[PDB]
């Protein structure tokens, strides 16, 4: 709906730096573009913008081509490691950008309060921090009524309190009907706030789905630590013959390592004894899926300690 | 139009540059410095104005090259150039807005450099009959802006090409050496050696290839009274097109600046 | 014991930018220093390096003074953001630190074999990325087999494969017996790799302990994220009626903050009624503990998703 | 020792500087250029008078190009916070950045003046070869010693400021001051003050600027295009102590940088 990509591919010379990318995006679903060695971490990111052209197919941003100014008036974008014009003041930097995007000038002093920059407004950009510039680079993306945000590493250098409510600002925005696209390298911290992932490598798309979808896709184990389980023996062996590994932790707790294709029906079996007693599930995270799909893309692991 | 809206930034970014206010004050105190020492050693106006114009052959490129060498590549290191292309702009509206926005800076530099200096000259003779100076400096103020607007556009050609700010200054100091103090200096030696196969009488018929000589050609038009500038007195062309070629060195250089901006 | 900060109350200008921390550290322990809105983290990071003088306190590094030259051979440190030497080569700038710390010159080649930089070694450092500079700045901190590390956001700009492998390399040296102190702001993710956290605020130490120690101290709600439920609105009108601030993340995905008297038997409502496709129980994270340990001291939560 | 180990970087850092390899070779072609025309004038004491004015304009400029980013370029580059965690002193990296930059300046004049010294062997066959060891040998151990003052000038200014761009604002600020200001204000005490402030303490006014002392040590026994150096025979100090004030102009101006670096 918001971003539709139909089979596009991109080449600098004749080598395909992006090959056969086919994405989709709804109106409220946020999306995590993750790449590390393929070019599509950034050349697909330019292709949502009007920075490049789809050399094979075509893209559709909000049902339109991404070079129209009516598209870009409702499109926010935040690049990584941006420093602004450092001799210019902070409030006039947004007042420069609000004139460019056609935003009303009443929105400028609200957004400096909305990113928490009113104490640091009317100061130079050279006397800002890294994350203090990142509040400013967020604030230009919130100009107007931005239907689409593209945030390439939005939380780098930020304060730890300032990271969390930024996602709540995103959760304010995606509940308001403006789908965003994230592009991070730090995978825990976006995985609690992403809605579906867009992991891709080697210039091609590897997998797109929810975090529930990829653990349904990838065969990847969980750890179900169930504390306080009584009777200790017949509830231990019943997971071993069912194709799983039950750890016999001797403090009345049974840790079942399963394959998660039978995830909820063992979880209903964990309420079948009547005393589950504050269980804990350890799903494999986003970076655990990222280690999987490089082997699916053929990128080998390192040695026992390399990087 | 948003080409003015980016020019409101570069006007405000140019005036808050610490180096640009230093050189333009140093331009203005040397503007009166040729003027005060050209009046106290005299007692007129057009004899000292070529030495006043020889000051602007150095500094009006150096005002322009300090201001505009980091416009395209200085926003590419900052990443705002990648941000500005996502904004509803053309590529040329970034460049023409930077050219207008830097252009009214150094137009205002000669209105604070020459404008105090020439009005001091009318307030140091009192009987120079100041209405005749308006036809002198009005022929001189426009050319000083038209000189530096070429060197704005030569800054945008080099800053479109390079990939970092440090190598931008290595081309910015290269063009200020080559156009001001080398391309006249090669024509001194080209007078004395080129006579057998390459006739030097046919040499200055098409010497449009250095605009700072054309800046010196317009500022001695009818007020000669020199050295390498005597070769332009052999021109059978009128001086009205000597204006027009200097305005042509904007648009030839801006089209090279626009086409290099579309290759990023 | 490797690091013994005992009663150090650092001030200058009668400001008291660090007031009376008592921070110890074991040998194989890995520590997380977390601090913002003040000079709590960064001065204590400067105090352990010995480049800042301990005003009224002793900082016993390995039983010794922090400005001794022998303890700076057993120490490694990675700073904030090091654009090192943009005209030097990659092999030479690590060789430059090889003679400086006094390590052998048969270690500088294998560290560029270990950290994945040998394909880009003998190249100019101005041609390096931010991730390769953090790859480079790690390798000088690993140089000479140090017994104490100090990493200040080591994973910024880094490859997400190599982000995961760096904590393997830290756990390679945790099993060696070298204590590591992380100074991060990308704090979701480091909690699977640290052993104790050290959250400090306003120049004062708030809490030090493991995550089992912090969750036992700080009573936190438990996020029970469930995706793929039948009617999303039927539970958001019910969990708010049950006294839990529950929100939606897609058209069918809810998460419910718990109280742990309602984590167990109210989870039985989720399985047998309105069956999801996945239930992901989140533990109270170190990001969530940071919100608590801030709000003990000060800094009340920002309104309607600003900042 | 640690102090050579930091110097082994800075020797290899200046040789990979694209900026310094330009103007050292521009010094080298200007050194042989004056020696070619000075041999064409045959004025052999007027050659060494003219070469000393060349190194007045360039050996401060090479030393300021080498070390304006020597301390503050480590601070904003982040290495200076890292370097004090190493087994070093604060002053141990200043001396190693001094010796490592200093041997570049010794290698600057040996490729600049030394080819120009042997340029006399190409054209002037029949000159006193033994006099040239006294002639150009007075240049090599003085132009370094002026250049080491401007290195220690640069460590004072790059230690104080906290921005690499603002260190360049004091780089040309100190380069205008000790080269093209202090000769002029001492000329203004001759002309505009008419010798009416104090006549008898005029010879003490030269030790507060090394660039005239560099002109003094090379024009010590040979007179010739003096100009502003008309107090050279007015000195009651012998030229053997004129070395020692220049070595004191290192050791004062180096130790003030270490006093700055102690409270950086």
């Amino acid at each position: 709906n918001a971003v539709e990509i139909q089979g596009v591919s991109q080449r600098y010379g004749s080598m395909t730096v992006l090959h056969d990318l086919n994405l989709n995006l709804g109106e409220g679903e946020v999306l995590g573009l993750f790449g590390h060695n393929g070019a599509g971490k950034t050349t697909s990111m330019k292709l949502i913008l009007g920075l490049l052209s789809p050399s094979e197919g075509q893209v559709k941003v909000l049902g339109r081509a991404p070079n129209d100014p009516q598209v870009r008036r409702q499109l926010g974008y935040l690049p990584e490691n941006v420093t602004f014009y450092p001799q210019l003041s902070g409030r006039e930097t947004l007042r420069h950008f609000a004139r460019l995007k056609g935003a009303a000038l009443t929105q400028v002093d609200e957004l400096l309060e909305q990113v928490g920059l009113a104490h640091a407004a009317d100061r130079r950009v050279k006397t800002y921090s890294k994350g203090m510039r990142q509040r400013l680079g967020l604030a230009q993306a919130l100009l107007g009524e931005p239907r689409l945000l593209l945030l390439d590493e939005p939380t780098v250098g930020l304060d730890p309190i300032a990271t969390q409510d930024l996602y709540l600002l995103i959760d304010r925005l995606r509940q308001r009907g403006t789908s965003i696209i994230l592009c991070s390298h730090v995978l825990p911290g976006v995985e609690a706030h992403i809605n579906r992932a867009a992991i891709l490598a080697k210039g091609c798309l590897q997998a797109v789905g929810s975090l529930s979808q990829l653990r349904a896709e990838a065969g990847l184990p969980v750890r179900i630590r169930a504390s306080g389980i009584s009777e200790r023996d017949s509830w231990l062996q019943r997971w071993t013959d069912a194709g799983h590994s039950a750890r016999g932790l001797s403090e009345s707790s049974i840790e079942v390592v399963a394959v998660n294709g039978h995830k909820l029906v063992l979880l209903r079996q964990l309420l079948g004894e009547g005393e589950p007693e504050d269980i804990e599930i350890h799903q494999p995270s986003l970076e655990d899926l990222y280690r999987y799909y490089m082997e699916r893309a053929g990128d080998v692991r390192a040695q026992e300690g390399r990087l | 139009n948003q080409v003015w809206n980016i020019a409101r930034k570069e006007l405000s970014d140019g005036l808050r540059n610490r180096w640009l206010l230093a050189i333009s004050l140093l331009f203005a105190v040397l503007a009166v410095g040729i003027a005060w020492l050209g009046a106290a050693a005299s007692g007129s106006i057009p004899a000292t104005i070529a030495s006043l114009a020889s000051l602007a052959t150095f500094l009006m490129p150096l005002i322009a090259l300090l201001l505009a060498y980091d416009a395209i590549v200085g926003e590419d290191e900052g990443g705002t150039l990648m941000l500005l292309l996502t904004y509803p702009l053309g590529r040329g509206q970034i460049l023409l807005g930077k050219f207008v926005g830097h252009g009214l800076i150094l137009a205002l530099a000669v209105l604070i450099g020459f404008g105090c200096a020439a009005l001091a000259i009318a307030l140091l003779v009192e009987g120079v009959e100041l209405g005749m100076l308006f036809w002198a400096f009005g022929r001189f103020m426009i050319s000083s802006t038209l000189l530096g607007w070429v060197f704005l556009a030569f800054a945008y050609v080099l800053s479109g090409k390079v990939n970092e700010k440090s190598s931008a200054a290595g081309l910015a100091l290269g063009v200020w050496f080559l156009f001001v103090l080398v391309f006249d200096l090669v024509l001194l030696a080209l007078l004395v050696l080129s006579e057998g196969k390459f006739n030097p009488e046919l040499l200055p018929w098409l010497l449009l290839l250095n605009p700072t000589d054309i800046y010196r050609l317009i500022n001695l038009s009818g007020f000669e009274g020199m050295g390498v500038l005597s070769l332009g007195a052999d021109l059978p062309v009128p001086a009205a097109v000597l204006w027009l070629c200097l305005l042509a060195w904007i648009g030839v250089s801006l089209l090279l600046a626009y086409a290099i901006f579309r290759r990023r």
